[PDB]
RNA sequence: GAGCUGUAAGCAAGCUUUGAUCCGGAGAUUUCCGAAUGGGGAAACCCACCACUCGUAAUGGAGUGGUAUCCAUAUCUGAAUUCAUAGGAUAUGAGAAGGCAGACCCGGGGAACUGAAACAUCUAAGUACCCGGAGGAAGAGAAAGCAAAUGCGAUUCCCUGAGUAGCGGCGAGCGAAACGGGAUCAGCCCAAACCAAGAGGCUUGCCUCUUGGGGUUGUAGGACACUCUGUACGGAGUUACAAAGGAACGAGGUAGAUGAAGAGGUCUGGAAAGGCCCGCCAUAGGAGGUAACAGCCCUGUAGUCAAAACUUCGUUCUCUCCUGAGUGGAUCCUGAGUACGGCGGAACAAUUCCGUCGGAAUCCGGGAGGACCAUCUCCCAAGGCUAAAUACUCCCUAGUGACCGAUAGUGAACCAGUACCGUGAGGGAAAGGUGAAAAGCACCCCGGAAGGGGAGUGAAAGAGAUCCUGAAACCGUGUGCCUACAAGUAGUCAGAGCCCGUUAACGGGUGAUGGCGUGCCUUUUGUAGAAUGAACCGGCGAGUUACGAUCUCGUGCAAGGUU
RNA sequence: GUGGGUAGGGGUGAAAUGCCAAUCGAACCUGGAGAUAGCUGGUUCUCUCCGAAAUAGCUUUAGGGCUAGCCUCAAGGUAAG
RNA sequence: AACAGUGGUAGGAGAGCGUUCUAAGGGCUGUGAAGCCAGACCGGAAGGACUGGUGGAGCGCUUAGAAGUGAGAAUGCCGGU
RNA sequence: ACUCGGUGAAAUUAUAGUACCUGUGAAGAUGCAGGUUACCCGCGACAGGACGGAAAGA
């Protein structure tokens, strides 16, 4: 949602895995990566956004 | 990581599972000189040392990251650490806590 | 520890010279020029 | 915190855990030339004077300081002129003298080619270039403004206005401003008029000389006269706001410290970081190295820290300094040869610049809104100072490229502005790669040597010193087929014989004889030509990018679309 | 012989090419400058479809440029040719 | 399927082959990569494989993207002969 | 000059197994047509062609 500390220090360091907060998805790192993860806060400031 | 005078253990090369002492250092280049490993027989012309001369035997120096101490209380190889003893730094065996 | 040519023409370094290059505003132009450029021999 | 005496060999001699080499801060020494400055001079050198010291019986010799010019401040004297004054002398001056960063900005001077298909102006262009001044930034700056409004209120920079208005042999082309949206955001001080003190001419008065209070203003203010209000416990500050020193805390910079986890087994191999089968760490999977491709081998990385000494910033204390608001408006001030006019060139009703003569007003006062004449609207000239937002980087630190990879990329990956060329200004190259490690070939043999053949090292010696790979031209040795009665852009189609045996295919090599057949490129009406170019091989070598115009296709939305 | 002087829209003092560093009817070097040229030469892989012109009118026109004529691609009219 | 057609310079239009780099997916390679040499293989062309030798450490496939994009001629420039 | 021993360049150069005659032909045929001659390879001379250069009229 607005970019929590604990989640972006952890997995910095697994070389496939990327943390953005809600308003930083764009069309090339969803498409690059093959999966999805969001928390249902993110889902709505998503969807409220557009 | 290791100096003068240490008793090591080669792990990488021709020579990888033998053991020895150093016997010189050279800082500047990263290698170093371990008796009895990466022996060498240099074909020396007759000149003033060695009056006859002929075929030598002698050691070769190796890079310093090719060999490790040796942990004194296990014997295994030991990756190194520093600690301040009594205002004086000293080598720490990782493996175990003691010095050198 | 260097090379010299004609250290004996007294024309040649009244008129390329050092010191006459330095009497001008326009010698002084070419010397500094020729430090600009890194000449390791200025003037004669 | 253990080796060290650079490159960089060798070969000697030494230093170091009572702590070297090395890294950082602060100091000391710093020959000679060079602005070069005691005088001279062909830069790297000659020759002096004065004071003190060393040395000689004395002359001769040596050491250490001072000795240029200009400017300023004085002090004396003081050419003309007596003083004065030019000057001279004397002193005191971290004064100024030159360099550069081929960049940025102020000022002065200032081209030509070109284009306008020609040339008449213009354009190129206030560009190139030259001269002077600087600063870390620089002029620019707080309305005698915009302009016409419900007005905004210093300057500068970006978007837009707009390639519009306009200027243009109105042709090429040149080319604004205001409004609106943003960045940054503070405005002040003097003169003048009045008060107090001393003097200096004047007769006191008067009147100027100075010093302290005073006051900074336009729907005028100040002086001035009278009221409260103060001189502190409040405010401000060295960045303009007059002016002006220290001391404590915090964060940086210039060395560094610490820092997790695999020798996992096994296979190939010269070597494992690779394959296969297993584990671990991770705020650390950036990077480099190590005998091949490493997170866990090393140096490291993330995260935490660390400074004796210099520095760069902040915060606080200390320090220093300091009144405002009213009523009036009797009487004075609000920036002198200026504002404006003529006279010429310059520039070019004309327009301005500069000179060339003139020459007001001044609050009931002026200046403006293209001219003049009147209405209304805004402002207050002839004094000064101001940061920030902007321009550029010779340099230093940390990094980054659908940038180059040794004919490329800097001219220069290598002792490059070098070697060479020129009298000089100046011009200006070529040249990277042993191996993981010198383990860089003891010894034997031929040879004067060079160079070879063994032996040996090495994974490799066909890796042996211009030593990775090593193409083509060019030069050779051996051999299968043909060739000494034959006339030819040299091939192509037909074709015996001989020799082979393939990515097995109506195979490969060579070819005695027969038919046909005037190279390639450029150019031209037309070439085989006595048109043109190429000795051969290799490398390099030419329709791009930016801004406008227009057309087609695709996508989105659509009378709306877009920042 | 030695040491010197005159510098480029100048010198060699008007009368002489005899020249000024292989340069002279205007020296040389760097810059404006990748000047300008309607003149000259060159422009690198392949196949498929279609396929010209060398004629008239102007241009101070001078082998250069513009308008018609002749080629190709696309969309419509359609069936006019 | 049935007809019809397929010479070509300037020129117009269309479809492709190769090279370097970048992105994504998939892979090769010390039991031997790129490069170099040879061959009697495959496609309509540009071209592409497969075997053997040398070489001794990197390379390629699919789909996109971007170009310092392909050499036989310039009395081209540099080197070698 | 020539032979032998030593050393050793340059202009030029599309490739080349490069005869002659009569014709043809964008300039003048070695390379086109028809015919006639000619065993393979050199060394020394000549100056005919030399589409050699000089020239120059113009």
């Amino acid at each position: 949602a607005d970019a929590n500390e604990a989640v972006a220090l952890s997995a910095r360091n697994i070389p496939g895995v990327t943390v953005v907060e809600a308003n930083g998805i764009n069309v090339l790192d969803v498409v690059n990566h093959e999966k999805l993860l969001i928390t249902k806060a993110a889902v709505e400031k998503v969807e409220e956004v557009l | 990581h290791v100096k003068k005078g240490d008793k090591v253990m080669v792990i990488s090369g021709k020579d990888k599972g033998k053991q020895g002492t150093i016997l010189a250092a050279f800082p500047k280049k990263d290698r170093v000189l371990v008796e009895g490993v990466n022996m060498v027989k240099k074909h020396s012309k007759p000149t003033q040392a060695n009056p006859q001369g002929g075929i030598s035997n002698q050691e070769a120096p190796i890079h310093v990251s090719n060999v490790m101490p040796l942990d004194p209380k296990t014997g295994e190889v030991t990756r190194v650490g520093y600690k301040v003893e009594d205002g004086k730094k000293v080598r720490v065996a990782k493996k175990s806590g003691q010095v050198l | 520890m260097k090379r010299t040519f004609q250290p004996n023409n007294r024309k040649r370094s009244k008129v390329h010279g050092f010191r006459s290059r330095m009497s001008s505003k326009n010698g002084r132009l070419v010397l500094a020029r020729r430090r600009r450029k890194g000449r390791k021999v200025l003037s004669a």
